[PDB]
């Protein structure tokens, strides 16, 4: 739902 | 938590490696309320994307869970641009870097409604840093608590931030103070914290008021991080 | 100045007789609330501690030493500060509320607004002091701490900035040497100096968005703000 | 201003 949990991820 | 674990050394090796870059911005000398907010945006926004990778590799940071992680930068995340400006603004009084390429004076915020206010801010805060002689090792672990404590309203965080204290302590013993010199200039440096607060909250204002108006175009990750502060 | 001479004992002694008074609201518990009377009560309520304040700032060592436009401009800036974490510290002994006055006791529940955010970040500091055993001697050190800092950054002027940094100085030593007497170590002292500063982050953040939640309330032609009060908060306008 | 009188009574 945001864009800021999937920068995070990309581990 | 391999925080923990760190020496005071590799502390600062970390948060030092961790360091994002100083970025551009495009290549007219910014006068207007359009362009001058155009420039910024496309700038913080592509120093946005830098500080997430950032954020990543600060020790403990990690630790935490991803809602955590999400709150704590969607909190600070204008804090954090704003000590990295003024850190860079250091060696140019009177100015504030952006960019390499974008050096602005408070004659530039004066044709922007309630911007020349937040630059004179910014401009003593930056004067603030040159008269202390902050030391790049002491600004990465600034920007650091900023990061952890600015949405900290937990045990882990805690003794993460007491780590960093024991760390800028390290740095000013390593420098050669003396112990009544680490504490009172540690009290200075986290004082000044305090307004950097106070300049997020009212640069926050000022995008508000920005993206109200739209005319200049926001990313959809820069609306996020600014409406997390709508309240 | 007096100030800069003055010991770390004397320096608590000091801030400590300079402590206002606990005052009471209006608060009927028969009496019907509202959301518009509620925050006419904390509005009373401020309203009166102001005046309290105003005089608890001319006993803070150094204070005075300072021109009259400069301490006005360091109240201006800091009144809702200094307000809040009066609110905190009273509230430590009763957790999950905060007492605004003794016969004021108001919980998440009993809300309004968007006020309600700002609450939970009032009860989240207080536990904060709960849980680091904030001692009274730390509190009146903060409280002074906030009022020559958040209002500081021709010709000069700059002479009233280092007399604010030079009196900033021997509070913090004051700390320092409360701590040293507590039993800290010199790692304990030090972190605990930085636990205590940097709540001072927080307090500041929960008094700019009071002062928006403030505004907003004045603009929506709601509740009598005093002739006082609408000018400390005209001075943050914008 | 209210503050500017205060402060000096
Ligand atoms: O490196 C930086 C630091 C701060 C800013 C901005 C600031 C700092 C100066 C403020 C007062 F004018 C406005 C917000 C900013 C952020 C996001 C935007 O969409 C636009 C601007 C940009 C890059
Ligand atoms: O002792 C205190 C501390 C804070 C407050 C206020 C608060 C604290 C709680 C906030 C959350 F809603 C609102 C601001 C306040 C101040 C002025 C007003 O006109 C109205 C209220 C009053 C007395």
């Amino acid at each position: 739902h945001k864009i800021l949990h999937r920068l995070l991820q990309d581990s | 938590s391999l925080a923990l674990s760190l020496t005071a050394d590799q502390m600062v090796s970390a948060l030092l490696d961790a360091e994002p870059p100083i970025l551009y911005s495009e290549y007219t000398r910014p006068f207007s309320e359009a362009s001058m907010m155009g420039l910024l945006t496309n700038l913080a926004d592509r120093e946005l994307v830098h500080m997430i990778n950032w954020a990543k590799r600060v020790p403990g940071f990690v630790d935490l869970t991803l809602h955590d992680q999400v709150h704590l930068l969607e909190c600070a995340w204008l804090e954090i641009l704003m000590i990295g400006l003024v850190w860079r603004s250091m060696e140019h009084p009177g100015k504030l870097l952006f960019a390499p390429n974008l050096l602005l004076d408070r004659n530039q915020g004066k044709c922007v409604e309630g911007m020349v206010e937040i630059f004179d801010m910014l401009l003593a805060t930056s004067s603030r840093f040159r008269m202390m002689n902050l030391q790049g090792e002491e600004f990465v672990c600034l920007k650091s608590i900023i990061l952890l404590n600015s949405g900290v309203y937990k045990d882990h965080i805690h003794r993460v931030l007491d780590k960093i204290t024991d760390t800028l302590i390290h740095l000013m013993a390593k420098a050669g103070l003396t112990l009544q010199q680490q504490h009172q200039r540690l009290a200075q440096l986290l004082l000044i914290l305090s307004h950097i607060r106070h300049m997020s909250n009212k640069g926050m204002e000022h995008l508000y008021s920005m993206k109200c108006k739209n005319v200049v175009p926001l990313s959809d990750l820069l609306l996020e991080m600014l409406d997390a502060h709508r309240l």
